[PDB]
This record gives structure tokens, C-alpha cells and sequence, in this order.
């Protein structure tokens, strides 16, 4: 697995990301994380298990939320 | 041989013809002032018409003008706005009094012109004794409400209010403008109360000396509390509202001078409850509840619905960088309460946010079971401009109206806050401000 | 009526029909009316969301309530129009622009590392004939470190970059060291009330500019459409805008239920009433209660 | 009919403040 | 002498785009 | 205005500067009376210092009566104060109705007297058109709503070039 995150987890933040990351996978797999720090992110969590990812990060939060305003005002 | 209507029919072909010149309008606006024709409201908006439309002005002219257009109490900002081309053109052509005399009026309207208020002060600076004090208490009024944090002219007013008794309308306008600017200079406030001796010629100035005394939170003369408790027929409703809430702020117990002030504005209040900006409504509740002068009992749920708008509404428009201070605050907070990890820190900053009784949204509000503490931010613009660098007033009264609610509150100024260097120090800070006057929790 | 997160906009705003509306509110709240609970909820992207969408509510009727200075002489008709756009700015919610435009650089730059992100993700907010006076810079501070300007300020490069950024900022014309003095405050007042008096009267000269250029502009553009419309015979003016007014009335006349059309048509009866008001009496104009 | 008002008429007319308060109606709850 | 509404927010902050003072005074002294 | 103003009858202007209306003060210590003179009318009041004291408690307001709002009438009144200009350069055309006359018409060559016909009727055509004034009316209203959209930004109204280059540099050459 790869987690990535704007600041280092802290040992509570990775417990509760381990649980919210192992639900993911479709098996009794006992996969292991790999931390990784990318800035770009403001806040929440990437899963990048090299095979589904899951962009929980508020960078796309907010581009998905700029690009729903987008739809609506065109629209009305 | 005397006869109003005539001449106001007068005034009013006076000034309906197409080429009126800079006199012509002065006078005709000089003599509306000295007849006391507020109650007619279109000829006024010709005479307003034909100031801002002429272009000639010599200094007599403009200062008559805007002398008449201030004591009239006409507010038109664009009209009031273009007099300060002449006003600025003319300025060595002015005398001292018409220096004085159009600075004030142009601060009174608010006039947002940064060229002339320099210009002025540096008039002001350059030659002092040239001024009488209360050229420089107009002075004064006219940079501190024309949007001006001028520290030389106040310490320069503050020589001559050392050295000089003056009037107590001049003390009364310096501690007005010294409240707009929020210097709560103690060493010039202690000479400018000692004009409140006589008892005042007027009540507007006791009671905007005592909301500058409320604003600044001093303390209460008890001659300028006598003075308006022996004059408070004299005032607006913006006006002894204004006072009632300086003099709840200056710790106040007189309960027959507010009884007195609210005696003016009860039946205003029941006469039209929509007039007054609600402001001056939560000035009212806060004023209603420090000293507990009691109100018509249609008047004291509605001020308390008024209150809870009025801090709603400074709530939504926080400056930005109070909402980061409250931020800040609100997570030293939760951390000093217990939350070491960031998401224990999210939850329970997002679980400290309930609401008023009055309906109002509290920041940060705990409640350990049956006792509740506030925690409360005072950002820049409620601090004063002296290196001390306490509160104003307005945090005081909000303390004081919340904790009349059941809270306890503990005020975090932002002067005394962004001095830590780490999360721990401020968590330790807000804890050592919280258990110093909620020490139960 | 509102939903009462409207009406906490409305309070503080002098604006004529958004006082009568809080004044009929006031007078609900008179009669034993309870006010409404502000949901506290709604996270950062909707708070700022409906921010932006309400404070468009107190912009629009104030802007039309802001006469322009059109071709007067002087300075001070454009200090009355820039300090009335203040005013209006300060009654809709937002700060001082200075420090509107510096918090929207707070917010647009949180996350650049390098200098040459800070000018490509902050063009649009920006002067262009400064941005090509600072893209060449870093072209030129680029070609000496040969790697790209990272945007930490502890560095060599960026000081060097910095002391010419300074050198074309005071190019321009503002004197970037009173402003970079102001903003970075200062300990003992009395030594910041000079650099206070510097930082106003050059930001005084900044929004003077700022609204002449808008003026200028109008003033071009009013010319440019009344050059255009003088070449033109009366009886193509009159057939054609008779029909664009007819186009419009029927645009909004399509729309039913909709709040904004039934205004519009509001407004409408208005200007007849008006017109109806200065044909009865020439010479006083309209007919007001008093 | 005639003589309205005074706060009646100091309404500036053709602004806009009302397609911007049917977006935000219209937008809100359905974004929330 | 109404208006067309719109509802849009200009996100740039540049210059506004001044106009050329056209040519009519000088075609009208021709 | 604030709530408080400090003046009356203290620094108080004494005469008249215009002889269309005179006035005269007797502002004695306690009270004053101003006589005032005004055309065939007079009046010769009487008020004290704490009497000009209650003149700004219940304040003016003003406020402008207009037809579509102020702007709009503001540009308007922009788009008059033009056609005035191009209609003073139309008040100094030549008259041509001195050469209306049949002696002028058989001594012209065929050519030019049909151009001068031609321009007769393109004068007349441009005084037809820049006496439209009711066209302004509805010539304003296309330059409103663009500027209308220029105000109504996502930062601040008032904002533009050089506060945003001001800005720009104290965002850059502060530490990062």
C-alpha cells in the first residue's frame, strides 16, 4: 500500500487510517503502508495500493466542489 | 415680522435658478441651520444640490458651508465628499478656525480623503500655537473619524490638553475622537475629564464624553453622570442609547440616570421599532443588562432578540484574521482541555460551537456538565493603540452580557496570544486565562 | 422573506431596499416572534460559497446607488467615487482591498514551492506589464543559480532576485520599502506613524488611479457607443431600440414564479409611475410622500 | 397611486440582486 | 433602458480595457 | 454623520457673503438672535447654544430620487454632456438656406449643386439624429452592465491594477 498525506501522521491519525485503508482490500490480506508526503494535498488521505486508489485528499475535495459549483451555474 | 414659511418659500426660489454662486448656497445652507428646518427635507435637497454643483469656492464660502451642512446634520456623502477638492485647494488660504472647522465637518461625514487629513496634520504639527484647543479637538474629531490613526497630532493635542483648561465640549470632542481612535491615553484622559467641573452647556457632550469614557473604559466622573441624569431631555435616541451603553461600561450603578436615559428612548422605541440600527439596539441590551435598568417588557425580549443579530452579524463578517485567531484559540483550547492528536483536536473544535440562548453562535463554548466558560478572541481592531495594549470596552460589555447568561468568560487578547512560541505555550496560556475565572473546570 | 442568513448581511448595509426588508423583519421580531437558529454547520467550501454569493446581494444594489464622476475636473470626484466603493466594500462583508488582494495570494499560493509557480498560478491577479517585468528577472536570477528559484526566502538566490524585484517594483512607481515597512509593522509607533503617513498616501494615489482608470474606461466606452450611434438615421434608432426593449420585456415575461421577473416588471411600472410623476408637475419632479 | 414613498424610490431599479438571489436559493440546497 | 441581467463574477483583476476615442468629431469637421 | 456633532454657535459664522440673502447675527452668551434678510420676506429668530445642540439628534439622509438608479443616471447625464459637444460643432455649420435660391442653382454646375443637395440632407439627417435624446435614455443602459460586472468581483469591488501590484510585491518580497 501507499498512503499519502500533506503533514506526517500521527500515531493516532495512522491507526485510524490503517482501519479506514484495510477496509480495501477484498480479501484476509494483511497488507502493509508506506507513507509518503506530498504537499500538494491539503489534507485528508490518498490510497495507492497499485491497483485501486482511493483520492479522499480535500485537493480533489475541493476541484470536484469548484467543478460541481461550475455545473450548477451554468445550468441556472 | 417674523415669518418662516415665507422665507422658506424664500430660500426656495433662492436657489431654483441655474447659476447660483459659492455664497449664494452658503448662505442660503447657513441660514437653514440657524432657523432649525429639519423638518423639511426637499428645499435642504436643494440647497445640497446647488453645493455640490457650483465649482467657485474661496475659503469663507466652503467653511460656512460645510459648518452648516455638519450642524444642520445633513448626511450626503457624495455631496460632502466633492467639497473636498476646494477644501484641499484652499488649505494655507484657510484660516485656523476655517482649518478646524472644515476638517471636522469632513470627518464627521467620513470622508475618506487620506491627502487632506495629512496636509492637515502636518498644518497642525507645524504650527500649534497657532491653534486654540478647540481648533485641534476639531482637528482631532475630524482625522480620528475620517479614517486616520494619526499618533502626532494626538500627542500634540495631548501638550495643549496638559497645559490649557478648555471648554468641556472641547474635552467631550477630543474624548470622542481619542475613543474613535482607541488610544485610552490615560495622561491625556485625567486633564480632559478636569473640564467637566462648571457642568456642560450642553448634554451631547456629556454624553459623548461618557461614551468615550464607556469606550475606552475608564471610569465614571460622577459629574458627567450628574449632568446627564440633569439633562437627558437633550439627547437622540442614537444619542442617550450611546450614553446609557458608555455609562454601563464605566460601571455605572445610578440606577436613576438610566432610568432617566431609557425614559428618552422607551417610548421612541415603542413609537417606531424600526428606526434605529441595530447596533444601537444591542448598544441598548448591553446597557439594559450591565447595570440593570429594567424595560417595557415588549422592549427587553425584542433588544435580546436585537443582541443576538447584532453579534451574528459580527460574527459573519470577521475580518479573516479574527477567524483565524479564533481558530488558533479555539485548538489551544481544545488541547489544554485534552486532545494531543489532530483528528481529537478537529472533533472537539467542531463539538465546541453551540449556541446562544438568544440564538446567537458562540465560538468556543464548553460545558462541563451544569457550569459553562466561554473562551473569547480580541483580535486587533477591539484592542487600543497604546503600548499597554489592553481591550476596548465592547469585549468588556460582551463579557459581561454573556456572563449574565449563566457563562463565565474568559477573555484571549491577540496582544498578549501571538507571543508563544509553541502549541503547549498557548494551550497553557488559555488554560491559565480560563482557570483564573472559571478555576472550576 | 429571507432565511436569516441573509439578514445578518443586511443589518450593517445602508442600502435602500435591503433596509426596508430588515425594518419589516424587526417589525415581525417586534410582535413576540422568535428569530431563527444560525446553523452552525455548512464547512469551509460552503462557507465561503455563500459568502461570495452574499455578498453579490449587498455589491449590486450598492454599486448602482454609486454615481460615477464622468468627466468632472479634479481629483477629489474620484476620491468621492473610490471612497464610496470602500464604504460599499466595507458593507458587504469584505476587508480592505489591499489586504483582500493579499489574503487571495494567501490563499492561491499556500502550497508553491519555487518562484516561477508563484507568477504562473497568480497571472490572472495581477498587472501583466509587471508580471513580464518580474518573469524577466527570473529568467535572469534562473540563468546565474541554474536551477530553479525555491520560494523559502532563506536562500542566496531569492535575495538576489528580491533586491531587483525591489529595484523594478520601485520602477513602477511604489515605493516598495514603506510598503513592505507598513505591512511588517513596527514596534514603537511614534516611528511608524511616518511610514503610516507614506504607505496612505501612496495607496491614496493607488485606488485614485484604480477608479480614474474605471472612469477613463467608462468615459471611452460611452464615447465610442454615442460615435457609433450618431452615424445612424433616427429610424433605424428608433426601430431598433424599441425592439431590443420589446426582446427584453418579453425575455422577462417568459420567466413566471421566478422572483427576478416579477421585480423586473415591478421596476417597470416604476419608471412608468415616474414618468407619469414628471409629467404632472415639471417643476418640483416627482411626487414624494413626505 | 401617486406620491409613493420616499425609501420606495430610493431603490435602484434595474440591479441585479435578485437573478443573484435565485442562483444562491437555487444553489444552496442543492449543494449542501 | 433596461438591462440585460447578469449574474457572473469577474475573477481577473486587470486593466478595464480602455476604448479608442473614435473618429466621428473629426469626421463630422470633413 | 456620527451621532454626536460639536459645533453651533461657537466659531459660528457671523454675516452673509451674498447680497441675494443677508444675515446678521446677535449671538449673545446664553442665546442668539439672527435677523435675518431674504428678499421681501424676514425673519428674526431666536436660539441658544444647547438650542443648535438638538439640530443633529434626528438625522437628514438624504437620498437621490432617480429614474433607473444613480449610476444610470450618471451615465446618462455623460452620454448628454457628450452630445452636447458633437451639437455645439452642428451649432457651427454654415446655412445653406442663403443658398436655397434659383440664381445659385442655374449658375452651379450640375455635379457640385447635387452634391450640395446631398449635403444639405446629410446635415439635416445629423441634426435628425443627435437631437435623439430620448435614445439616451436607453443608449446608457448598454455601458451599465458590463461595469456592473466589473464590480461585482470575487474580492473586493474597489480592487484593480496598481493596489494589486502594491500587494503583489509586499506578497513577494516579504520571506516567502
Amino acid at each position: 500500500c501507499t498512503v499519502i498525506t500533506a503533514e506526517p501522521l500521527d500515531k493516532l491519525e495512522r491507526v485510524e487510517l490503517t482501519k479506514k485503508a484495510e477496509k480495501f482490500v477484498d480479501a484476509g490480506f494483511k497488507l502493509v503502508m508506506q507513507e509518503k508526503i506530498d504537499k500538494k494535498l491539503l489534507g485528508g488521505f490518498v490510497i495507492e495500493f497499485s491497483d485501486r486508489r482511493v483520492d479522499m485528499s480535500t485537493a480533489k475535495k475541493v476541484e470536484e466542489f469548484n467543478n460541481f459549483v461550475n455545473k450548477l451555474v451554468l445550468s441556472i | 415680522e417674523n415669518d418662516v414659511p415665507a422665507i422658506l418659500k424664500e430660500i426656495d426660489s433662492l436657489v431654483s435658478r441655474e447659476a447660483v454662486s459659492a455664497k449664494e448656497v452658503s448662505d442660503a445652507a447657513v441660514a437653514l441651520t440657524y432657523l432649525q428646518v429639519k423638518a423639511n427635507r426637499r428645499l435642504w435637497g436643494k440647497v445640497l444640490e446647488k453645493a455640490g454643483a457650483a465649482q467657485d469656492y474661496d475659503a469663507a464660502s466652503l467653511t460656512n458651508l460645510l459648518w452648516a451642512i455638519n450642524t444642520g446634520g445633513v448626511e450626503h456623502f457624495k455631496t460632502v465628499a466633492e467639497l473636498a477638492g476646494p477644501a484641499v485647494s484652499l488649505l494655507p488660504s484657510l484660516s485656523p478656525v476655517q482649518l478646524s472647522i472644515v476638517v471636522e465637518a469632513l470627518g464627521g461625514a467620513g470622508v475618506k480623503n487620506y491627502e487632506l487629513y495629512n496636509k492637515a496634520s502636518a498644518v497642525v504639527v507645524s504650527k500649534i500655537g497657532e491653534f486654540k484647543p478647540a481648533e485641534i479637538a476639531r482637528v482631532l474629531y475630524g482625522v480620528a473619524f475620517g479614517g486616520v490613526n494619526d499618533v502626532a497630532l494626538a500627542k500634540a493635542a495631548g501638550k495643549v490638553f496638559a497645559s490649557t483648561e478648555v471648554d468641556s465640549r472641547t474635552a467631550a470632542q477630543a474624548l470622542y475622537a481619542l475613543a474613535k481612535l482607541g488610544r485610552a491615553d490615560k495622561a491625556t484622559v485625567d486633564a480632559l475629564l478636569k473640564s467637566f467641573k462648571k457642568g456642560t452647556e450642553s448634554a451631547s457632550d456629556a454624553a459623548a464624553a461618557s461614551f468615550a469614557l464607556g469606550s475606552l473604559s475608564f471610569k465614571a466622573e460622577k459629574a458627567i453622570v450628574d449632568a446627564l441624569k440633569a439633562s437627558a431631555g437633550d439627547l437622540a435616541p442614537a444619542q442617550a442609547v450611546e450614553a446609557a451603553y458608555g455609562l454601563a461600561l464605566s460601571g455605572a450603578t445610578d440606577a436613576e440616570a438610566f432610568k432617566a436615559l431609557f425614559g428618552v428612548v422607551a417610548p421612541a422605541i415603542e413609537k417606531a421599532p424600526d428606526a434605529l440600527e441595530v447596533s444601537s439596539l444591542a448598544q441598548l441590551h448591553v446597557a439594559s443588562t450591565i447595570s440593570g435598568a429594567k424595560l417595557p417588557a415588549a422592549v427587553g425580549s425584542f433588544v435580546a432578540k436585537a443582541f443576538g443579530l447584532a453579534a451574528d452579524a459580527a460574527r459573519l463578517k470577521r475580518s479573516s484574521a479574527e477567524s483565524a485567531l479564533v481558530a488558533d484559540v479555539a485548538a489551544a483550547t481544545a488541547v489544554a482541555f485534552g486532545a494531543q492528536y489532530r483528528p481529537e483536536v478537529a472533533s472537539a473544535v467542531a463539538s465546541y460551537v453551540k449556541t446562544a440562548p438568544d440564538g446567537s453562535v458562540l465560538d468556543i463554548a464548553i460545558t462541563k456538565g451544569d457550569a459553562k466558560v466561554l473562551v473569547q478572541a480580541v483580535p486587533s481592531s477591539l484592542l487600543t493603540s497604546t503600548t499597554p495594549a489592553k481591550p476596548l470596552g465592547h469585549v468588556a460589555a460582551y463579557s459581561k452580557v454573556r456572563e449574565a447568561q449563566g457563562y463565565a468568560v474568559a477573555v484571549v487578547p491577540a496582544n498578549e496570544f501571538e507571543a508563544l512560541p509553541d502549541q503547549k505555550a498557548k494551550a497553557q496560556y488559555v488554560l491559565a486565562a480560563i482557570k483564573k475565572v472559571a478555576p472550576s473546570f | 422573506a429571507v432565511s436569516k442568513k441573509e439578514v445578518l448581511y443586511f443589518l450593517s448595509s445602508k442600502d435602500a431596499e435591503s433596509s426596508t426588508a430588515v425594518k419589516s423583519y424587526l417589525k415581525s421580531l417586534y410582535a413576540g416572534a422568535q428569530v431563527e437558529a444560525t446553523e452552525t454547520d455548512a464547512s469551509e467550501l460552503i462557507a465561503q460559497l455563500e459568502k461570495k454569493y452574499l455578498s453579490a446581494q449587498v455589491v449590486e444594489p450598492g454599486v448602482h446607488n454609486i454615481a460615477l464622476p464622468l468627466g468632472e475636473s479634479g481629483s477629489a470626484p474620484v476620491k468621492r467615487y473610490a471612497a464610496e466603493l470602500f464604504n460599499l466594500g466595507a458593507q458587504a462583508g469584505f476587508e480592505c482591498p489591499f489586504i483582500e488582494v493579499s489574503k487571495k495570494f494567501g490563499q492561491e499560493t499556500a502550497t508553491s514551492e519555487t518562484v516561477k509557480d508563484v507568477l504562473n498560478k497568480t497571472k490572472s491577479y495581477v498587472s501583466a506589464d509587471y508580471n513580464a517585468a518580474l518573469n524577466e528577472v527570473l529568467s535572469s536570477v534562473e540563468a546565474e543559480i541554474n536551477g530553479p528559484v525555491l520560494f523559502d526566502g532563506k536562500t542566496e538566490g531569492f535575495k538576489k532576485f528580491a533586491a531587483k524585484a525591489k529595484a523594478v517594483a520601485v520602477s513602477r512607481g511604489l515605493p516598495a520599502d514603506t510598503i513592505l515597512a507598513y505591512c511588517a509593522g513596527s514596534a514603537n509607533e511614534d516611528a511608524a506613524d511616518k511610514v503610516s503617513k507614506e504607505f496612505f498616501t501612496w495607496f491614496e494615489s493607488a485606488y485614485t488611479a484604480d477608479a480614474a482608470a474605471e472612469v477613463k474606461a467608462i468615459e471611452a466606452e460611452a464615447a465610442s457607443i454615442l460615435d457609433r450611434h450618431l452615424a445612424k438615421p433616427v429610424a433605424q434608432i428608433r426601430k431598433e431600440q424599441a425592439s431590443a426593449y420589446a426582446s427584453l420585456l418579453k425575455r422577462a415575461e417568459t420567466a413566471k414564479g421566478a422572483k427576478w421577473a416579477e421585480k423586473y416588471l415591478e421596476d417597470v411600472k416604476a419608471v412608468q409611475w415616474f414618468d407619469a410623476s414628471v409629467a404632472e408637475a415639471p417643476a418640483s419632479g416627482p411626487k414624494v410622500a413626505a | 397611486a401617486d406620491a409613493k414613498a420616499l425609501d420606495e424610490l430610493r431603490k435602484p431599479k434595474f440591479s441585479s440582486k435578485y437573478l443573484i438571489q435565485h442562483v444562491s436559493q437555487k444553489l444552496i440546497p442543492a449543494v449542501k | 433602458y433596461l438591462a440585460p441581467l447578469r449574474s457572473d463574477f469577474t475573477e481577473e483583476i486587470t486593466a478595464p480595457k480602455v476604448a479608442s476615442a473614435s473618429n466621428l468629431v473629426n469626421e463630422w469637421n470633413n | 454623520l456620527t451621532t454626536f456633532t460639536f459645533s453651533g454657535l461657537q466659531d459660528a459664522p457671523v454675516a452673509a457673503l451674498s447680497g441675494s440673502i443677508k444675515l446678521n447675527v446677535a449671538a449673545k452668551a446664553g442665546k442668539a438672535e439672527v435677523t435675518v434678510a431674504a428678499g421681501a420676506a424676514k425673519a428674526a429668530t431666536q436660539v441658544s447654544a444647547a438650542a443648535l445642540r438638538k439640530l443633529s439628534g434626528s438625522k437628514i439622509s438624504l437620498a437621490e430620487v432617480a429614474r433607473i438608479s444613480v449610476l444610470h443616471s450618471s451615465i446618462q447625464n455623460y452620454l448628454l454632456s457628450l452630445s452636447n459637444e458633437r451639437y455645439q460643432l452642428l451649432s457651427q455649420w454654415p446655412d445653406f438656406t442663403t443658398m436655397y435660391g434659383k440664381d445659385f442653382y442655374y449658375r452651379a454646375h450640375p455635379e457640385d449643386l447635387k452634391k450640395f443637395y446631398d449635403a444639405a440632407d446629410e446635415y439635416y439627417k445629423l441634426y435628425e439624429t443627435v437631437t435623439e435624446f430620448d435614445s439616451l435614455s436607453a443608449l446608457a443602459s448598454q455601458v451599465v452592465p458590463n461595469y456592473a460586472a466589473r464590480r461585482r468581483s470575487t474580492v473586493h469591488p474597489a480592487i484593480g491594477s496598481t493596489v494589486a501590484d502594491g500587494a503583489f510585491t509586499n506578497f513577494l518580497l516579504s520571506k516567502q
